[PDB]
RNA sequence: GACGGAAGGGCACCACCAGGAGUGGAGCCUGCGGCUUAAUUUGACUCAACACGGGGAAACUCACCAGGUCCAGACACAAUAAGGAUUGACAGAUUGAGAGCUCUUUCUUGAUUUUGUGGGUGGUGGUGCAUGGCCGUUCUUAGUUGGUGGAGUGAUUUGUCUGCUUAAUUGCGAUAACGAACGAGACCUUAACCUACUAAAUAGUGGUGCUAGCAUUUGCUGGUUAUCCACUUCUUAGAGGGACUAUCGGUUUCAAGCCGAUGGAAGUUUGAGGCAAUAACAGGUCUGUGAUGCCCUUAGACGUUCUGGGCCGCACGCGCGCUACACUGACGGAGCCAGCGAGUCUAACCUUGGCCGAGAGGUCUUGGUAAUCUUGUGAAACUCCGUCGUGCUGGGGAUAGAGCAUUGUAAUUAUUGCUCUUCAACGAGGAAUUCCUAGUAAGCGCAAGUCAUCAGCUUGCGUUGAUUACGUCCCUGCCCUUUGUACACAC
C-alpha cells in the first residue's frame, strides 16, 4: 500500500522496534539477534537465543504470545506473522550475549575485574580471535575510571573492523549509578562464509607441486 | 497476458542471485523472455551532525541506504507463471506482480 | 480516580479474549484500537493491574506491551468462575 | 526555585461532595395508601415517571439530558 | 614527561617571498555580553562558543513570565458507612463561552472514593566536577604496546635507530636484539577510460499507420505503437578489463628513491571522502530519554486543562553572512544548458487546465504506490540592438504609508509574494584578521534539511575559472633526536 521507499524504511524501523523489544524482554535468556524472513503472504522472524526451551515454554506459549504481540502491532491477518526461536551455537562468540552475561554477573555482585577476566577467558576459549572488554564508571571510587581488558588482537580501521568486529554496548544499572560495558569481539575471517574469506592484508600462499626432471630420453609409443 | 515481476530490494547479492537463478531457469526451460531491466540505484541520504549537543567543530555525517530495483516482463500460461513466481523466494528481497 | 465499571469489564473481557494488550503512549486519544474505551483509561487500568500484581509491562519505544501472569490469570479466572481447561486466556 | 510568594489569600475552597445530611428522599408520607408524587415530569418519554428531577424555580433540569435541556416549564 | 626568547633534521596555506577573494568601512537578515516591573528561558566563553544546541518558531515546541486550578495512600496498614462513599451539569455575581474555580439550591455513572507510613511516579529541576553513550580536541599528526633476550639496585631503557626520499617507526639499511600487536598502509564508496558476457513502448536511425516547409534530387526539422528488423559504442546496471610510476635517459658507501618524454584516464599513493593507535581532557551534553544514583516538591508541587508576553526594549560592543562603491555595470527585448534530490491510506504531496490577473484560487484527474508524473527542473553573471552614462546616476526598498491574496480557527509590533516614493554611506576601504595546488579560489544558480507558511543558513550538485605553489621555517603550530631545568595542578 505504501510507497516502497517509505515501506522499506518502515521495515527497518519495525526491525529496530522488535529488536529493542527482544533485547529488553529477552535479556535473561541471552538474546543475541533476530532474522526476519520475507515471503508473499507470510513473514517469519527467527530469534537466535541460548535458553530457547525457556523462551518457548510449554508448547511455545511465550513465543506464540510474542508473535501475537507483533501481529496485533501490525494489525495483520493472524498467522501471517510467525516466530521461531532457535538455539544459536557458540554463545561465547557473540557480543550481545557476552555483554548480557557481563550485565548479569555485575548485578549478581561479583567483582568487576574478576567478572571481566572470566568473560574474556570464556570468549578466548570459545574460539574468538580477539576480545576486548571496556568497563567505564565508578569502580571502588567516587571518580569515574575505565578498565580495558584485552586478549588476542583486534583492529580499529577499515572495512574488516566493520564486518568482523561485533560490538555490544550495555549500560548496567548498579547501586551507585550506571556502568558501561563495551564488548568488542574480533572473529575469524575464515569463519564468516560470507563476504571476504580473509583479512585484506593477510595473504595465504598457494602450495606448489614439485615435478621430477626427465633424466633420460623416454618415448611414449601409442 | 503480459505479467511482470518487479523486485525492489536493498541487498545487491541476494538481488543478483535472484535475478541469475530466474534467468537461468527460464533459459533452461527454453521460453521467450525479456532481459532484466535494471533501474538506477536510488540512494537515500540523511545528513546529520555527529554531536548530540552543539559543542565542537561543525562536523557532519551522511548515512546512505542503497535501493536496487529490477523488473522482468513475461508472457506464459498461468500455471507456470505462478510456479516461477512462487519458487526461488528469498528473505530481504521484495518482489511483486503487475500486468502490462 | 474514577474507573467506570462498564469500561473496566470491557478491558478485562478483552484481556481474557486475547491475553495481552498494546497501549500506545497516546493519552487523550479517546479512541483505542480493538477496545471502545479511552487510551488513558486502558493505560492507567493496566498499570493498576500491574501494581495489584497480575500483569507485566514492556516499554520498547513507549508502546506498553502487556503480558499476563500465572496467578494473574488464575485470580481473574476464579473471579469469573469459568471452569478449568475451558477457556485459557492466551491459548495456542 | 525560590520566587513564590502566594500573594493571593487561601484559595483552596473545594466544593463539597454532598455531605451526608438527614434522611434524604422525602417522597411523601402516606400510611396504608398510595405514595403520590410532586412537581411531576412532562410528556417527554425519556423521563422515568418516578425519578425526582431538579425543580429549583420556574425551570426544570433533567438528569438524563445532562448537556442539552432548555425548556420553559 | 612537559617546557626553553636551546641546537640539528622533517612537516602544515587550521603557517609564511607572492596573488585572489572577505570582515572590522555603509545598510540589513542572524548568534552572543549589562539595566528593565514579573519575564525578554536555558547551554556553551580561544583554536576546541558565537547561521552552534540540526535553535529558519505567532499555539504547541518553551521548563521563562502574570494568571484560575486538578490527581496518583500506584500497592498494602486504623476509620463513618447502602438511614451510603463519588465525577460531571443550565439563561442568572467579577474569570471570554455548555472551563460546578467558590453560588441565595439541587440532579446525580454508583463501593471506582478523604486524614499519617513503608516503598513510589513525574520533572526540558541542580550536579557533565557521580556517570554511561556519543561528539569535539590535544593530533588527525605518525605515533603507541607487550613476549623473550640485552642494560641498570632502581625508576626505567634497548627493541621503537647514525644516514637517505614523498605522507608516513613509509622503506633501504647499520645494529643487543629477535619476533610480534595496534596505528600508517591494506580496506569500502565517490567521478572519470569500457565500440565486450546480458538489456524495455522511458535516449534513434530507413521503409511505414496519417501530414507540412525547401518541390517532382537521394535529406533535415517535425509530430505517434504493437507494425517489425540491427544496438545501450550517450543515460543505468551485475562473475567484470587496464594504471602498477609501463617504457627511455640523468643522479647513488655504483642500495631505497628523486627529476624529465608516448596510444592512453592523470604519472604530486589518479582526485575526494568513511570507520580510525591498552593515553588523556575533571572539553560539551543529567534541555534526546519510562538511566538512575545525592538534594528539591510530596495533594493550592516543576506532572496539567486555557489567555497571552518574550533570543521583536536596548544607551551599546563582537562574529558565518547578503546587497553594494557600476559603465567589465542596471534595465529593456532574441537564444535559454545537471543530476545523485523530493513526493496523498484511514483521508492530500509536489502541480499538468477550458475562465479570469505580472499575484495566490475553484470545477475532473491526466501522478502514483513512482528512471515512465512533476522535470530536458526551458533555474543564474553566459551570445547580440539600444537606453543610463561620470555629473554621488536608474546600484538602497535601508525606511515608511496605501490594495489583492496559498498557509494557520488568530500572519496585527512589513512571517511571505506582487503593483507605488524619499536619498543617509559608498574616490583601491586604517590597526588587525580568515580561506585558497587543478577545474578546487571566486562568481552565479539548482535540490534536500528544519516546515501549518516564507532562507539571507547548512548539507549536496551544476556554469566560467586562478600568475605568484615540486619553496621555507621568518610568524603560528607541530614530529623526532640531542640538550638544560630549582617544572611535574608540568611555563
Amino acid at each position: 500500500l505504501i510507497s516502497k521507499k517509505r515501506k522499506l524504511v518502515a521495515d527497518g524501523v519495525f526491525y529496530a522496534e522488535l529488536n529493542e523489544f527482544f533485547t529488553r524482554e529477552l535479556a535473561e535468556e541471552g538474546y543475541s539477534g533476530v532474522e526476519v524472513r520475507v515471503t508473499p503472504t507470510k513473514t517469519e522472524v527467527i530469534i537466535r537465543a541460548t535458553r530457547t526451551q525457556d523462551v518457548l515454554g510449554e508448547n511455545g506459549r511465550r513465543i506464540n504470545e510474542l508473535t501475537l504481540l507483533v501481529q496485533k502491532r501490525f494489525k495483520y491477518a493472524p498467522g501471517t506473522i510467525v516466530l521461531y526461536a532457535e538455539r544459536v551455537q557458540d554463545r561465547g562468540l557473540s557480543a550481545v550475549a557476552q555483554a548480557e552475561s557481563m550485565k548479569f554477573k555485575l548485578l549478581n555482585g561479583l567483582a568487576i575485574r574478576r567478572a571481566a577476566y572470566g568473560v574474556v577467558r570464556y570468549v578466548m576459549e570459545s574460539g574468538a580471535k580477539g576480545c576486548e572488554v571496556v568497563v567505564s564508571g565508578k569502580l571502588r571510587a567516587a571518580r569515574a575510571k575505565a578498565m580495558k581488558f584485552a586478549d588476542g588482537f583486534l583492529i580499529h580501521s577499515g572495512q574488516p573492523v566493520n564486518d568482523f568486529i561485533d560490538t555490544a554496548t550495555r549500560h548496567v544499572l548498579m547501586r551507585q549509578g550506571v556502568l558501561g560495558i563495551k564488548v568488542k569481539i574480533m572473529r575469524d575471517p575464515a569463519k564468516s562464509r560470507t563476504g571476504p574469506k580473509a583479512l585484506p592484508d593477510a595473504v595465504t600462499i598457494i602450495e606448489p607441486k614439485e615435478e621430477e626432471p626427465i633424466l633420460a630420453p623416454s618415448v611414449k609409443d601409442y | 497476458i503480459k505479467i511482470r515481476i518487479t523486485l525492489t530490494s536493498t541487498k545487491v547479492k541476494q538481488l543478483e542471485n535472484v535475478s541469475s537463478n530466474i534467468v537461468k531457469n527460464a533459459e533452461q526451460h527454453n521460453l521467450v523472455k525479456k532481459g532484466p531491466v535494471r533501474l538506477p540505484t536510488k540512494v537515500l541520504k540523511i545528513s546529520t551532525r555527529k554531536t548530540p549537543n552543539g559543542e565542537g567543530s561543525k562536523t557532519w555525517e551522511t548515512y546512505e541506504m542503497r535501493i536496487h530495483k529490477r523488473y522482468i516482463d513475461l508472457e506464459a500460461p498461468v500455471q507456470i507463471v505462478k510456479r516461477i513466481t512462487q519458487i526461488t523466494i528469498e528473505p530481504g528481497v521484495d518482489v511483486e506482480v503487475v500486468v502490462a | 480516580m474514577l474507573m467506570p465499571k462498564e469500561d473496566r469489564n470491557k478491558i478485562h473481557q478483552y484481556l481474557f479474549q486475547e491475553g495481552v494488550v498494546v497501549a500506545k503512549k497516546d493519552f487523550n486519544q479517546a479512541k483505542h484500537e480493538e477496545i471502545d474505551t479511552k487510551n488513558l483509561y486502558v493505560i492507567k487500568a493496566l498499570q493498576s493491574l500491574t501494581s495489584k500484581g497480575y500483569v507485566k509491562t514492556q516499554f520498547s519505544w513507549q508502546y506498553y506491551y502487556y503480558t499476563l501472569t500465572e496467578e494473574g490469570v488464575e485470580y481473574l479466572r476464579e473471579y469469573l468462575n469459568l471452569p478449568e481447561h475451558i477457556v485459557p486466556g492466551t491459548y495456542i | 526555585r525560590k520566587k513564590k510568594v502566594y500573594t493571593t489569600p487561601k484559595k483552596i475552597k473545594h466544593k463539597h461532595k454532598k455531605v451526608k445530611l438527614a434522611v434524604l428522599s422525602y417522597y411523601k408520607v402516606d400510611a396504608e395508601g398510595k405514595v403520590t408524587k410532586l412537581r411531576r415530569e412532562c410528556s417527554n418519554p425519556t423521563c422515568g415517571a418516578g425519578v425526582f428531577l431538579a425543580n429549583h424555580k420556574d425551570r426544570l433540569y433533567c438528569g438524563k439530558c445532562h448537556s442539552v435541556y432548555k425548556v420553559n416549564a
